[PDB]
């Protein structure tokens, strides 16, 4: 199953649900009630988050899912300087 | 062997993964499965080069090493619409404010 | 404070003892490492009750730069305490003990080697 | 004393530390009274035989910023039953850690910290900055979790 999260710039990301649920934020944003007749959601509005933030945080839920319970030697998560505190504060903002 | 994707068509962006392996028509039955177009009204780019429905994402070039996770690949989407065969357009992301000089 | 030694006399001394904390085993085993650095008195005091004139290759390592060493025999001599010493607080058949045997070989065989080359 | 402490076995124990992180590791020893030792560094993909004793308990730490890291997928490691001489592996990886605390290692890294309070950020997240990893902070929550794991 895949969710759309939108930026505030009305970019749309469609990524997996599981990989969303990473965001303790989301997760509560998508399991409470909604849609008529359906008790969990497919579309979350973000009003501070930029686009260029949403991805790399989607970047991240690939990362995450990926490399938990891996034996596999992880690689690094990289972030540049220019994003870093809109990503922290993003972050910070939808608890992963 | 797997690779990380991003689909990417105007304001529009898809988070996936598919195996190196795997052909340029079957990403396209993927992305039938989450917009719904059939494949043969889309077409996918690497870049401004067009792909081959028969080709593998590894033969198109995208590798374990150049489409990871934490930094995955971009597929251009364009959809045809009968006989509107549409340009590839990619709204580009929003810019962070330049870096405050205290990280510098 | 100390007249330095000749610099190749100094350079022998290192070889030496280098060759002496390099060598491993068959195995893949550096035996050296146990006795590179002695325990601390808190860590260990059992040791420094019994044992005389404690000593350790870091401690040698430092005698051969600051000279106190004026012969390979001096050298010899301090190697030969700390061996001794292991097999006087470790008791024979202890992988320890026989280890600090392997390691006078090693040493004389390289006393041999490099002061008769 | 303390539920984190090496025992004093007396039993040699070959161990390869590997560290296969992009980091380079501190590897931190807890002597018999539950104290962080440090120890030499390896830098990254490096790895070496170095002599340990069974019983005896390591946690390893990035030598610079002292962010964790994990050790055969877990945060602390023993050296089990040697067998046959034949040497017990240590593959130092990263974590995967959280979003945030791995945008805080990367502000850290860029920011000095007297400094951090001229961040246009929220108030919270100066605090958060400040609180640097840390091995003591981390062998109390270690300790209280073994303790709260020993109902
Ligand atoms: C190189 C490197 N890179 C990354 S980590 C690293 C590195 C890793 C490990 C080490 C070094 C190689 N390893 C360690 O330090 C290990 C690692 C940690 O698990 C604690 N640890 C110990 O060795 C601790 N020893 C014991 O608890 C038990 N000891 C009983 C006393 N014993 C004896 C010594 C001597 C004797 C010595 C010198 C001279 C003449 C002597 O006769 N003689 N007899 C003995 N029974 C030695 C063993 C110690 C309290 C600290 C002592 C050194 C470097």
């Amino acid at each position: 199953m895949y969710v759309k999260l939108i930026s505030s710039d009305g970019h749309e990301f469609i990524v997996k649900r599981e990989h969303a649920l990473t965001s303790g934020t989301i997760k509560a944003m998508l399991s409470g009630p909604g849609q008529f007749a359906e008790n969990e959601t497919n579309e979350v509005n973000f009003r501070e988050i930029p686009s260029h933030v949403l991805s790399k945080v989607c970047m991240y839920f690939t990362y995450k899912v990926r490399y938990t319970n891996s034996s596999t030697e992880i690689p690094e998560f990289p972030i540049a300087p220019e994003i870093a505190l809109e990503l922290l504060m993003a972050a910070n903002f939808l608890d992963c | 062997m797997d690779v990380f994707l991003m689909i990417r068509r105007h304001k529009t962006t898809i988070f996936t993964d598919a195996k190196e392996s795997s052909t340029v028509f079957e990403l396209k039955r993927i992305v039938e499965g989450i917009l719904k177009r059939p494949p043969d009204e889309q077409r996918l780019y690497k870049d401004d080069q067009l792909l081959d429905d028969g080709k593998t994402l590894g033969e198109c070039g995208f590798t374990s090493q150049t489409a990871r996770p934490q930094a995955p690949a971009t597929v251009g989407l364009a959809f045809r619409a009968d006989d509107t065969f549409e340009a590839l357009c990619i709204e580009p992301f929003s810019s962070p404010p330049e870096l405050p000089d205290v990280m510098k | 404070k100390l007249s330095p030694n000749p610099p190749k006399l100094t350079k022998q001394m290192n070889a030496i003892i280098d060759t002496v904390i390099n060598y491993k085993d068959s195995s893949g085993r550096q035996l050296s490492e146990v006795f590179i650095q002695l325990p601390s008195r808190k860590e260990l005091p059992e040791y420094y009750e019994l044992i005389r004139k404690p000593v350790d290759f870091k401690k040698i390592k430092e005698r051969i730069r600051n000279h106190k060493y004026r012969s390979l025999g001096d050298l010899e001599k301090d190697v030969m305490l700390l061996c001794h010493n292991a097999q006087t607080f470790n008791l024979e058949g202890s992988q320890i003990y026989e280890d600090s045997i392997v390691l006078q070989s090693v040493f004389k065989s390289a006393r041999q080697k490099i002061a008769k080359e | 004393r303390p539920v984190l402490r090496s025992v004093n076995s007396r039993e040699p124990s070959q161990v390869i530390f590997c560290n296969r992180s992009p980091r380079v590791v501190l590897p931190v020893w807890l002597n018999f009274d539950g104290e962080p030792q440090p120890y030499p560094t390896l830098p990254p993909g490096t790895g070496r035989r170095i002599h340990s004793y069974r019983g005896h308990l390591w946690l390893f730490r990035d030598a610079g910023t002292h962010d964790g890291l994990l050790v055969n997928q877990t945060e602390l490691f023993v050296p089990s039953l040697n067998v046959d001489g034949q040497p017990i592996f240590a593959n130092i990886t990263l974590p995967v850690y959280t979003l945030k605390e791995r945008c805080l290692q990367v502000v850290r890294s860029l920011v000095k910290p007297e400094n951090y309070r001229r961040l246009d950020i929220v108030r919270s997240l100066y605090e958060d900055l400040e609180d640097h990893p840390n091995v003591q902070k981390d062998l109390e929550r270690l300790t209280q979790e073994r303790i709260a794991h020993q109902r």
